[PDB]
RNA sequence: CCGCGGCGCG
């Protein structure tokens, strides 16, 4: 399956997931420090079966993202300070965010 | 095969820390020790404090000389630009200034550079003059050097001591020193072997997959990697127990290391002999190639 | 319409043990307590959520007190002229009501919060069986190991605990033991309800004066007194009702059907039934068995009564810690 | 290997395996087959070389493509060499509960003594710091106390001083040439991420102030304690192993 | 027409004017959500006793 | 405090026994507390056998010696408690 | 655990003694299901489970379930270890 | 068997492996 | 001074236009600025103005007992005709040398 | 994560 950025990561506190924006890119001149998170990105954790949970709750809201494998990219220890810049690529013929 | 990259640019304003490397322009390659309170330093006569401190002992071992004469410059050059800081805070007219600065510029041997500022301009002199106060700047082409006579010709048109040195003051102490110190202006460099980013330790963390030891590199928290020479070295000693204890526990013994682990935190301290499976696995691929490998007994 | 609600209450095999609006009435409010915490105002929700045709709706509570009680969604008496003069403290009437929200975040919150609204609900079937007739003898057997107790991964949909004190203590319930009795308390335990299976109580090994004998639960035998420790050893009269005949044997088993066998799954216990007649002598002195009494007196002035007994092959007359005695007076 | 996108990369010994037991699997249908002698002969030369290249890269037949012009990895070279596994995992281990920084001068630091950056100590012995905040009931589990510990709260200090006052140290400098390449020292704390050192043990390991990187390395065990203070103190060597002459002369 | 003078009113005294909309009584647990408002304030007439800046 | 070994060095005459007979005696405090025989500077237990070694009352034999006593009145002790269990029956 | 070392040729029949079976398929991983196939280079009867305690038909997650092989996949129910020396 | 294992390892051999 | 809160900015590497110098020159500008106070501790200052030309602490909006030692001490240049600069400073009493890296510890509110 | 080469430092 395709992955996906995300400004959603599940397991983690809110003040990891407020330095993202709604698109999931942290805020320009956003002061950060070690163990930070970057960029929430998901990637398909695989179906592989069927739980009471995926039985029931996936089919009573209906979303069907639904259970997915955490890879958001996370700051390296010892490093520090303040993000400057944000660039992207997009491959051509792909959607594209705001920030962009 | 991708969709997106996301590319991120990240600064860090990072100051000078003791432990650092440093070097001037003539191998003087040196390390910072400890910083100190400004009062703590020598300072002269006239009250400002020195700023580096470097050690004499380097020279007639090196055989850098040069260093020494660039120091009696720099003391030399810094003097021009002071007295012009004195004149020009004073507001004095432009035409002191003038002939001042044509001394200086007249001054030393029949050099082929020639100039007149009485051609320039005024405005344009009162600008470069400005521009003049942190020491007048001097250059030397590389098999030409300036003679020392040169040299204390350029003091004399400042106003310090003839052999370059100055009796200073210890903050500590506030007393001369027994013997004149030279003092001067040096130009220093500054290094990318910067010392936080070498700086590197590792409790417990990931284990390498093939084999059960710990990475390396600063980066994905990898730890210090123990040679075979400091090995015989620890075996020179009676060091049997710690090369045991630091060959199997904390290097291969995957289930020796968790119970030192459960022990540690329960205060106790006694080691697990147990198997290298790194031998084991090194014995498996021995035993690859198809020739009989087994131990004895127990 | 959805309709993914109504193919959820169809699915059937989870949701029909359950209610068929279980899942539109707890799951849901299980949903809206995740959509209350994903908005920073936290407005109380009493959901108005139905799955009759696929129309998944709520509605926020006004939880309508004379405070900031629940502020994002809150109701004062400062509008209670405004409220028809009906606003106290107490109401719960609906204050707003919410639409819809895919809320991946709040799915998230999902799976840590109405996840364990699923669990909830199967700790709500757990509990309509694992004590389902209230109170009865039933078996259990151990297959989860816990500390300071011997847990059950059993039937019953749901767990099983005993107590230290109340199975076996020199065999607990652990890999290769089962336990039988009755317990009336069965209260909501980790991860769900639990059942109980402790086979040391007096309903599990004094119970065994009905169940052991051929005819013992067929009021064919008069069991005046069961009496037995914890997994230990009994001493109790137990006769036989309309017969006339020895029933100790009868209480004890033809060739040890009920001496070794009544007590096997209480934790292999050694016991003694006693015997009586009809004469007020006899079942005095077969009471603290072995007795022997060589005299006997009794007053009916007071409570009192004289069993006399020996002493060279009599030590369960009086007891080392009270095995027979103790027995024998009740 | 679970590389980025799913994509995996291994080692040279899968293709080996690969190509031979599909080399083996072609004959074993050509022996079904009863190809002309001329045929077969071509199936049994080239297994039995693809089981040599196996056993040993590129020694006769030149398997050097692994990738492009890079000789693949045998059992061979599994074993010789360097980088194989006696010379480069069996007699040379990693180990953790150890670091590394650049060296300085300390004046005021005793002979028997080293410096100490304050945050390696915080880093390295938090197994040590994980008892004693239980035994002094500040912290209630290996969560509590490791959670208390990352965000360094004032008390955790005083703990930290008490295990170390009475705790050796290893000090090891990397280009190792003899015995008193290693030395042990009772551990001082100075803020920095320098290590300060005692100047007259200087001379002995033949190290610099030019910026020379050194190790530490920290026993554990009560005997592991007992070798260090009995026999690798710097006040225990004061002569050469190699000859009687001292090696405490100041420089 | 002060914020005192909406606060002087109580948590009760505050409905002089049934006027209001469903959603301004919805808007009014923002007053409560003010932590000023809506939960029993009586100031002297516009301020309180401890809105003094004497 | 300490600082060498020489004074244990003079007196056990091999480097090698010394931290043998050190670790041994640093583990019977250290795990199965006992009490010190010597007065300490809040100092852990390793310092405080070097403090003991070198006062000339611990050598190898000696805790020979008395762990020998101590395990031959543990069994006696043993043997006493067993007889009182079978007594207690009786 | 042990005093001495011993190494000398080896004999076909002790060597699949030590053997588990015999390697039939080249294909090492299933692909968007990545787990061995049968008889391949990767296996998990020939070898073992990649989870702990768990088959590949995933009928035994349970401690106590110990030994047994399925009838769906002939996988031990035991830890990962044990591939490290099979 | 060069350092203080030795010590053991003279146990080692003397008590068994003789 | 011991934190800035200029306006058309996001942090201290990026720039403005109708700016000369670069952020850092301002900051280092007003680290070599000086100024007097004797009532109050933790005074505030501001700053508006346009027009091509020099930038002097004169230009400061003054207060009671906010004062310049040196009101000619250059902070900035403007050249462009419509680059109205703006700002409002913190200044805060103290006593010693602290680097802006040991204000990590607020971790609450900056 | 797996390795090849390069550069730099000591
Ligand atoms: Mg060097
Ligand atoms: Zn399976």
């Amino acid at each position: 399956g395709p992955e996906e950025i995300t400004a959603d990561i599940p397991n983690v506190g809110e003040a990891a997931l407020s330095k993202l924006d709604e698109s999931g890119i942290v805020y320009i001149g956003a002061e950060v420090t070690g163990g930070d998170i970057l960029v929430g990105k998901v990637t398909p954790k695989g179906e592989t079966q069927l739980t009471p949970e995926e039985k029931l709750l996936r089919a009573i809201f209906g979303e069907k993202a639904s259970d997915v494998k955490d890879s958001s990219l996370r700051v390296p220890n010892g490093v520090s300070g303040t993000v400057i810049d944000v660039q992207v690529f997009t491959r051509d013929g792909v959607e594209k965010d705001k920030r962009a | 095969g991708v969709l997106k990259i996301v590319k991120v640019y990240l600064a860090v304003k990072r100051r000078i820390q003791p432990g650092d490397k440093m070097a001037g322009r003539h191998g003087n390659k040196g390390v910072i020790s400890k910083i100190n309170p400004i009062e703590d330093m020598p300072y002269d006569e006239n009250g400002t404090p020195v700023d580096i401190v470097l050690n004499p002992l380097g020279v007639p071992s090196r055989m850098n000389i040069g260093q020494i004469l660039e120091t009696h410059l720099g003391m030399a050059a810094k003097g021009i630009g002071d007295k012009i800081n004195a004149m020009l805070k004073q507001q004095q007219e432009v035409a002191k200034l003038r002939e001042f600065i044509q001394r200086a510029y007249d001054l030393g041997a029949d050099v082929r550079q020639k100039v007149d500022l009485s051609t320039f301009s005024d405005e344009e002199v009162m600008r470069l003059a400005e521009n003049l106060r942190k020491g007048m700047p001097i250059a030397t082409p590389v098999f030409d050097g300036a003679k020392e006579a040169e040299i204390k010709e350029l003091l004399k048109l400042g106003d310090l001591p003839t052999s370059g040195q100055i009796r200073l003051y210890d903050g500590r102490t506030g007393e001369q020193f027994e013997r004149p110190v030279t003092v001067g202006y040096m130009y220093m460099l500054k290094l990318n072997h910067l010392v936080d980013d070498k700086m590197h330790a590792r409790s417990t963390g990931s284990y390498s997959l093939v084999t059960q030891q710990p990475l390396g590199g600063k980066a994905q928290f990898g730890g210090q990697r123990f040679g075979e020479m400091e090995v015989w070295a620890l075996e020179a000693y009676g060091a049997a127990y710690t090369l045991q204890e630091m060959l199997t526990v904390k290097s291969d013994d995957v289930n020796g290391r968790t119970k030192m682990y459960k022990n540690i935190v329960d205060g106790n301290h006694q080691m697990e002999p147990g198997m290298p499976e790194s031998f084991n696995v090194l014995l498996k691929e021995i035993r690859s190639l198809g020739i009989n490998i087994e131990l004895e007994d127990e | 319409m959805n309709k993914e609600i109504l193919a959820v209450v169809e699915a059937v095999s989870n949701e029909k043990a359950l209610p068929r609006e279980k899942i539109f009435e707890a799951l849901e409010s299980a949903l809206a307590t995740a959509t209350k915490k994903k908005y920073e105002q936290e407005i109380d929700v009493r959901v108005q959520i139905d799955r009759k045709s696929g129309d998944f709706d709520t509605f926020r509570r006004w939880l309508v007190v004379d405070e900031v009680t629940q502020p994002t969604k809150e109701i004062t008496l400062e509008a209670a002229r405004y409220e028809d003069e009906s606003l106290n403290l107490g109401d719960y009437v609906e204050d707003q009501i919410e639409s819809v929200t895919f809320d991946r975040i709040t799915t998230q919150t999902a799976k840590q919060v109405i996840v364990q609204k699923v669990r909830e609900a199967e700790r709500a079937m757990v509990v309509d069986q694992f004590r389902e007739h209230e109170g009865e003898i039933i078996t259990g057997v151990v297959k989860k190991v816990n500390r300071d107790n011997i847990s059950l991964d059993l039937g019953n949909n749901a767990e099983a605990v005993i107590l230290r004190e109340d199975m076996l203590p020199r065999e607990n319930f652990r890999p290769g033991d089962r336990v039988r009795g009755v317990l009336y308390s069965v209260r909501p335990e980790a991860r769900g309800a639990q059942l109980f299976v402790t086979r040391s109580k007096p309903e599990m090994l004094i119970e065994l004066f009905r169940i052991e004998v051929p005819e013992i639960g067929e009021e064919v035998i008069e069991i005046k007194a069961a009496a037995r420790d914890p997994g230990s050893r009994a001493k109790i009269a137990v006769k036989t009702n309309d017969k006339r005949i020895d029933p100790v044997g009868a209480c004890v088993g033809m060739r040890g059907a009920r001496v070794q066998a009544v007590s096997t799954e209480l934790g292999g216990e050694r016991i003694d039934i006693v015997l009586w007649d009809d004469n007020p002598a006899q079942f005095v002195i077969n009471a603290m068995a072995p007795a022997d009494v060589a005299s006997i007196v009794v007053d009916e002035d007071k409570h009192t009564m004289d069993i006399a007994v020996e002493a060279g092959n009599l030590a369960q007359a009086i007891g080392r810690n009270g095995q027979n005695v103790r027995l024998a007076s009740q | 290997v679970p590389l980025d996108g799913g994509r995996f990369a291994t080692s040279d010994l899968n293709d080996l395996y690969r190509r031979v037991i599909n080399r083996n699997n072609r004959l074993k249908r050509l022996l079904d087959l009863a190809a002309p002698d001329i045929i077969v002969r071509n199936e049994k030369r080239m297994l039995q070389e693809a089981v040599d290249a196996l056993l040993d890269n590129g020694r006769r037949g030149r398997a050097i493509t692994g990738s492009n012009k890079r000789p693949l990895k045998s059992l061979a070279d599994m074993i010789k060499g360097k980088q194989g596994r006696f010379r480069q995992n069996l007699l040379g281990k990693r180990v953790d509960y150890s670091g590394r920084s650049v060296i300085t001068v300390g004046p005021y630091l005793r002979l028997h003594q080293c410096g100490l950056p304050k945050k390696m100590a915080l880093e390295l012995f938090k197994p040590f710091i994980y008892g004693k905040l239980e035994l002094r009931g500040l912290a209630t589990t290996i969560k509590a106390a490791k959670k208390m510990v990352e965000r360094e709260e004032a008390v955790v200090w005083d703990i930290l001083d008490e295990v170390i006052r009475e705790h050796p140290v290893l000090l090891n400098r990397a280009p190792t040439l003899h015995r008193l390449g290693i030395q042990a020292f009772e551990p001082v704390l100075i803020e920095g991420k320098a290590i300060q050192l005692h100047p007259l043990v200087c001379a002995a390991y033949n190290a610099d102030f030019d910026g020379d990187q050194m190790a530490v390395h920290v026993p554990l065990t009560l005997e592991a304690q007992l070798e260090a203070r009995a026999l690798m103190m710097s006040t225990n060597n004061i002569l050469s192993p190699a000859n009687g002459e001292p090696i405490i002369v100041p420089s | 027409h002060y914020i005192g003078d909406l606060v002087q009113r109580t948590e009760v005294e505050l409905l002089k004017t049934p006027n209001l909309g469903k959603k301004s009584l919805t808007e009014i647990k923002d007053v409560l959500a003010s932590r000023g408002l809506s939960l029993g304030m009586r100031l002297e007439n516009w301020p309180p006793a401890s809105i003094a800046d004497e | 405090a300490r600082v060498t070994v020489q004074d244990a060095v003079e007196k056990i005459g091999n480097r090698f026994d010394l931290v043998l007979v050190a670790a041994r005696r640093a583990r019977q405090m250290q795990v199965g507390g006992k009490d010190p025989l010597v007065p300490e500077e809040n100092d852990k237990t390793t310092v405080i056998a070097l403090r003991e070694i070198e006062e000339g009352l611990i050598n190898n034999q000696i805790l020979d010696v008395r762990e020998r006593q101590e395990q031959q009145e543990q069994e006696a002790a043993e043997l006493q408690a067993v007889t009182a269990i079978a007594e207690g029956r009786r | 655990e042990f005093d001495a070392i011993k190494i000398a040729l080896a004999s076909p029949d002790m060597i699949r003694s030590w053997s588990f079976g015999e390697v039939k398929k080249p294909e090492t991983i299933n692909y968007r299901t990545f787990k061995p196939e049968r008889d391949g280079l990767f296996c998990a009867r020939i070898f073992g489970p990649v989870k702990d305690y768990e088959c590949l038909c995933g009928k035994y997650k349970r401690l106590k379930h110990r030994g047994v092989i399925c009838e769906k996949c002939g996988v031990e129910v035991t830890q990962t270890k044990v591939r490290r020396e099979r | 068997p060069a350092g203080t294992g030795y010590a053991y390892h003279q146990d080692r051999m003397r008590r068994r492996a003789a | 001074v011991t934190e800035v809160e200029i306006d058309g900015v996001l942090h201290e590497y990026s720039t403005k236009e109708g700016v000369q110098e670069d952020i850092l020159e301002i900051l280092l500008n007003l680290k070599g600025l000086a100024v007097r106070v004797q009532g109050k501790d933790e005074v505030i200052l501001t700053l508006n103005k346009s027009g091509i030309g020099p930038v002097t602490a004169a230009d400061i909006t003054h207060d009671g007992d906010v004062e310049i030692v040196k009101p000619q001490h250059v902070i900035c240049h403007l050249t462009d005709e419509n680059a109205s600069i703006s700002m409002r400073i913190k200044v805060q009493r103290g006593r010693g040398y602290v680097p802006a890296s040991t204000r990590i510890h607020s971790e609450e509110d900056e």
